[PDB]
């Protein structure tokens, strides 16, 4: 279920919309989570979901963890990965739903988080490699030998759509082009509504815009630069709508310096 | 402060030996300088060369600042990486030397491999420090060292530190001390290099003056090459910085007297002595007074502020007598002073009686005997 608290609508309208200095959401966020499982995977049967909530809840509180990714990329990491042989692998018997997850959610996020909070030997220098993969002897001599054989790779554009996040956050005015020449048309007027109902390209960019916003923030708290003066008149998630923040009369661009020249790139 | 903006500007028109000295508190200017460089150049954290194991030598702790910095630099924001750790591996390897008490022949074939031909460690620290500088953009490193009163003897050790890997042009010392030190432990191994056989048979005052003679102008032949004049700080004292008698007075220091002293009640430091003295001397406020403080404001800044923050301290704690108030401080001032001096320790058998006997041996070890009982602080020795 934890999928639910990844990827959903309703959550997310919901913090956006509520400000930075409420304190204690944890009844909507179940709410939003009822809902979301409700309309994702509505055939489970109604009282499985709030068994799951409790459990989880449970294993958060007796854990000392809050209600948050953090907590919930943990879980997430012990439950599936682990380290073996080379570099963190999936569990063989958990691979399938493994997948089922990563129908709906990015792994990097999973793989910081194992290697943060469970990292291998402190041996092996490791460096992002996506996907994740289970081990087994017998298909690694197999590959070595054999190698594989690629033949049907047409779906998105040709690579794999996680790097197209990036990719919009580096061009998001194209994102937001592309997303317009298309809006017209019906189709994709369908699937916006039937996946989130009040989409509309003004908040598609202002979603973009704000993702950058907070990929900059966290970045200077990240590097533990001084925390910017304006953080604290930044009150309300909107006010990430815009790409300048107004603190008294004066206006801050957020960016700030990168270690690395592509600030955009996977690692 | 005055004195160490000049140092600053001293050091920064050098890399336009290449080690300025300190005399001389002295760790207080030392520190203070640092901050002033915070014309690139990259400062090292001060060298307490006293506060070492017994076992490191200076370069190893050099090489351990520099990792630290160069790492960190380097984890903000590469092969620049990838190239220090060969350079840091030649140092590992390399190392033994130094500490090997003897040499074994393995170490032979080591320095059989591959610019001037076996393993020099010093030219190993040059490719080192090219590396560091050429990482940090910075045109040099400066490496800051402590005095070594609280043990004299380890400051030889930075001294062959300097001598054997610091002859580098993008390298300068900044050292701290009493050169007469320096002196002796240079000579007393110096002394360390004749044969045992040699001096336990010549015994002699004519082969003793012409071998005290050769030891002691390679002392100073050796002093003037690792600390060439030039580059040396003599340092302004406090009574330098105060008017000798009123006809001075550059930077008028004032002490605080009250625990209120709103800035505005700074009661000078001269003045602030010469009170101290004169109620506790009951001293009245003539000539001898006067040059009695100014034989006070030569003592070690630490001493005199112990001495005059230990005063009013405790006239005000009583205040809610000056001379016993002021004596239990000059006690604590010079206790070990007047420890070796020999006289009277217990505070339980003050009275008059051991007065005057203290007062004879004062005069007899004074000499004097003329006006030894006048107890002037005018003696040669400070004790």
């Amino acid at each position: 279920m934890e999928r639910f608290l990844l990827n959903s609508t309703v959550l997310l309208y919901r913090l956006s919309t509520v400000s930075l200095d409420e304190v204690s959401l944890d009844e909507r966020v179940e709410s939003s989570v009822f809902l979301a499982q409700y309309e994702q995977a509505r055939s489970l049967p109604d009282h499985v979901a709030k068994s799951a909530w409790s459990y989880l809840v449970q294993q958060i509180k007796q854990r000392n963890m809050k209600l948050g990714p953090v907590a919930i990329l943990r879980l997430i990491a012990e439950k599936f990965i682990k380290n073996e042989k080379g570099g963190p692998k999936i569990d063989l018997p958990m691979f399938s739903e493994w997948q089922t997850l990563m129908s709906r959610v990015s792994c990097l996020p999973i793989i910081a988080c194992h290697q943060v909070f469970n990292p291998g030997p402190a041996s092996q220098e490791y460096s992002f490699r996506w996907p994740l993969y289970p081990y087994h002897p017998t298909v690694e001599d197999y590959i070595t030998r054999e190698c594989l054989h690629e033949t049907h790779q047409h779906l998105n554009g040709s690579t794999s759509a996680e790097e197209c996040w990036l990719d919009a956050l580096k061009h998001p005015e194209a994102c937001l082009r592309d997303f317009e020449k298309g809006w017209a048309s019906q189709e994709m007027k369908q699937l916006c509504a039937q996946i989130d109902p009040s989409l509309t390209p003004r908040i598609f960019k202002d979603r973009l815009q704000i993702a950058c916003n907070i990929r900059e923030i966290l970045c200077r708290v990240a590097q533990g630069v001084e925390l910017p003066e304006w953080i604290a008149s930044m009150q309300n998630p909107q006010q990430l709508a815009n790409s300048t923040i107004l603190h008294n009369g004066r206006e801050y661009g957020f960016a700030t310096v990168w270690p690395i020249d592509d600030k955009y790139s996977q690692e | 402060k005055s004195l160490r903006d000049q140092l600053v500007e001293s050091i920064r028109n050098s890399i336009a030996r290449n080690v300025f000295f300190v005399d001389g508190g002295k760790t207080t200017f030392i520190n203070s300088v640092v901050k002033s460089l915070n014309v690139n150049i990259k400062c090292l954290p001060t060298i307490d060369p006293t506060k070492l194991p017994r076992h490191e030598p200076i370069l190893v702790t050099v090489t351990a600042r520099l990792n630290k910095m160069v790492s960190d630099k380097l984890k903000g924001y590469r092969k620049q990486k990838e190239q220090w750790q060969n350079h840091l591996a030649q140092l590992q390897r390399g190392l033994h030397l130094l500490t090997d008490k003897e040499y074994k022949p393995e170490y032979f074939s080591d320095a059989l491999k591959l610019s001037i031909g076996g393993q020099d460690l010093s030219e190993i620290f040059e490719e080192l420090v090219k590396r560091a500088c050429e990482i940090l953009d910075c045109k040099a490193i400066l490496i800051t060292f402590d005095d070594i009163d609280t043990q004299f003897d380890a400051g030889w050790d930075v001294l062959e530190s300097i001598r054997k890997f610091f002859n580098s042009r993008k390298l300068v010392v900044v050292a701290t001390g009493d050169l007469r030190l320096y002196s002796q432990l240079i000579r007393g191994k110096q002394y360390e290099n004749y044969s045992k056989t040699l001096l336990e048979q010549e015994k002699e005052s004519v082969r003793l003056a012409e071998r005290g003679y050769m030891v002691e102008h390679l002392e100073q032949q050796y002093l003037l090459k690792l600390f060439p004049v030039q580059k040396r700080i003599q340092l302004k004292t406090m009574l330098q910085l105060v008017g000798e008698k009123g006809k001075a007075g550059k930077e008028e220091i004032k002490v605080k007297t009250e625990p209120s002293m709103q800035d505005i009640d700074a009661i000078d430091v001269r003045q602030a002595i010469g009170d101290a003295v004169r109620e506790g001397l009951n001293l009245r406020e003539g000539s001898d007074a006067d040059m009695y403080v100014n034989e006070l404001l030569k003592q070690p800044v630490r001493l005199l502020m112990q001495v005059l923050q230990d005063f009013y301290t405790k006239k005000y704690h009583a205040t809610s007598s000056v001379p016993n108030l002021l004596r239990n401080a000059l006690y604590g001032s010079m206790l070990s002073n007047i420890y070796r001096a020999g006289l009277n320790y217990e505070q339980h058998r003050f009275g008059m009686d051991s007065l005057c006997k203290d007062i004879f041996t004062y005069v007899k070890q004074d000499r004097d005997f003329n006006t030894g009982f006048y107890l002037r602080p005018q003696s040669e020795s400070e004790a």
